């Protein structure tokens, strides 16, 4: 499955911790 | 870790607090659902019946 | 009514029983009788002891599914109580008595029969079955529909073989 | 050697669980002493006799719903080609079986067999259920023995009452007798919920549904 259950902050707050880190460790628009 | 074959997620910290904040909403859903349901009442010897009400 | 059984399995070395009748069931305290069954006929237990008031303790754990019977014994011979002249009347003799002469009954109504028992005469059940009875094994024991579905099944054998060795005879 | 099988073995506790020590039991509180015999030839040993007869059912019923041992769960009855069925010797009260699946059709209980106001019918072969035999919940009334020990302290106290009210008049005996047998009513009634415990959750078909949902 892929039920938050009971609470859904976790999951919201871990894919935003991963993509900010994914985005701004590697701009998309200028080069690393 | 030190010796270690692998690493440790972020998440192993804290997974007290997620288990927390899981148990408190859980909590709060269920009182929830509970007031939202009604039950109603007749006291006996009421003196009116219920199926002209 | 009169026999409780109780199977241990581990660990518990006291075990419960009840006799029917008010308050405890049994007048005193020899009446109790502890059997075990071996597996093959029922023995006379050894090393219990009374811990309760119908609770015995074993000396030693029992083994897992072994299966032990209590059972009450009364005299079955003489009278409980005798009134004679210039006694005061004992309504305790006096209930005792009858407690005594009804479980004896309880014995009987049980099954319990004496050990070198057997009726004397013919007895008929009057179109009635006889059930759960296991194959015999000597020959003036009775047989069941076991035994008799088994020596039916040979027949039959004898009977298909017959056919095989016959039929292929046939064909010359 | 040792002495625990010695000395207790002459222990006695007695405890009662006959109908006469009942009887006799409520042939105190009021004078003469009991009767030693049920039948015996004195009018107030058969009058104490009926009285325990009937709080029997008084009290075994309760409000609505008697304790678990007169809880009787789904019944098959299976009504024969002649017509309506029986009820199986006497009943407290018949409650219809609530399992899924099954629409509401009113029951009616009657001497014995029962009855159907809708359909209006003395006899019910229409109202059965599909391929089922019409099940139901009922209630029978065990009788002053096959009961436990505690319930027959209770209705021997509530009997002795209602006997010294009718018998005699007097203040101190009745009020004790009232208050002290309401007493044991509660002591008893408190474990009837603690025995064949219920929730809140899975029991309740609206609270179920939702801690399904939603995780």
């Amino acid at each position: 499955s892929a039920q938050n259950g009971w609470q859904g902050t976790g999951a919201q707050a871990t894919n935003h911790l991963a993509n900010k880190l994914a985005q701004v460790l590697f701009p998309a628009q200028r080069s690393f | 870790s030190y010796g270690e074959d692998w690493g440790r997620p972020l998440c192993e910290d804290y997974s007290g607090d997620l288990f927390v904040v899981q148990f408190l909403s859980e909590a709060v859903a269920r009182g929830a659902a509970l007031m939202a349901d009604i039950k109603y009442l007749i006291r006996p010897g009421a003196q009116t019946d219920v199926e002209h009400f | 009514y009169s026999y409780v059984e109780r199977t241990g399995d581990g660990v518990a070395t006291t075990f419960n029983f009840a006799f029917t009748g008010k308050g405890k069931g049994y007048l005193l305290a020899n009446q109790i009788y502890v059997e075990r069954w071996d597996g093959a006929s029922w023995q006379s237990a050894t090393g219990w002891s009374l811990s309760g008031t119908n609770q015995i303790t074993f000396l030693t754990p029992l083994a897992n599914g072994q299966v032990i019977r209590i059972r009450r014994i009364a005299g079955k011979d003489y009278p409980f109580a005798q009134f004679e002249p210039g006694v005061m009347l004992d309504m305790a003799s006096l209930n005792n008595t009858f407690i005594h002469l009804l479980e004896i009954t309880q014995e009987l109504l049980d099954g319990f029969y004496p050990d070198g028992f057997y009726l004397k005469q013919d007895l008929n059940m009057g179109w009635n079955k006889i059930v759960n009875l296991m194959p015999g094994t000597d020959g003036g024991h009775a047989v069941n529909k076991t035994q008799l579905d088994t020596l039916s099944s040979h027949v039959d054998d004898v009977d298909q073989k017959h056919t095989i060795w016959n039929d292929r005879q046939d064909q010359q | 050697q040792s002495d625990t099988p010695s000395i207790m073995a002459e222990s006695q506790f007695n405890s009662l669980s006959t109908k006469l020590d009942a009887v006799n039991l409520c042939m105190r509180a009021i004078g003469r002493s009991g009767v030693d015999n049920l039948t015996s030839g004195d009018l107030d040993a058969e009058d104490a006799d009926t009285m325990i007869d009937i709080v029997s059912q008084r009290l075994q019923y309760n409000d609505g719903k008697g304790w678990w041992f007169n809880r009787e769960p789904r019944w098959s009855f299976a009504p024969d080609s002649n017509g309506e069925v029986v009820l199986p010797n006497n009943t407290l009260q018949v409650l219809q079986a609530y399992t899924l699946n099954t629409r509401k059709i009113d029951i009616t209980i009657r001497a014995g067999r029962l009855y159907s106001t809708t359909l209006h019918s003395f006899d019910v072969s229409p109202l059965v259920g599909p391929d089922g035999f019409i099940w139901l919940d009922l209630m029978l009334m065990l009788p002053f023995e096959h009961m436990p020990l505690n319930v027959l302290q209770a209705i021997a106290y509530q009997a002795a009452a209602e006997f010294i009210v009718s018998k005699d008049a007097d203040q101190t005996k009745l009020q004790m007798h009232m208050q002290m047998a309401a007493n044991l009513h509660t002591g008893m009634q408190v474990e009837e919920s603690k025995q064949n415990r219920l929730n809140m959750l899975v029991h309740n078909p609206t609270q179920r549904n939702f801690g399904i949902m939603a995780g």
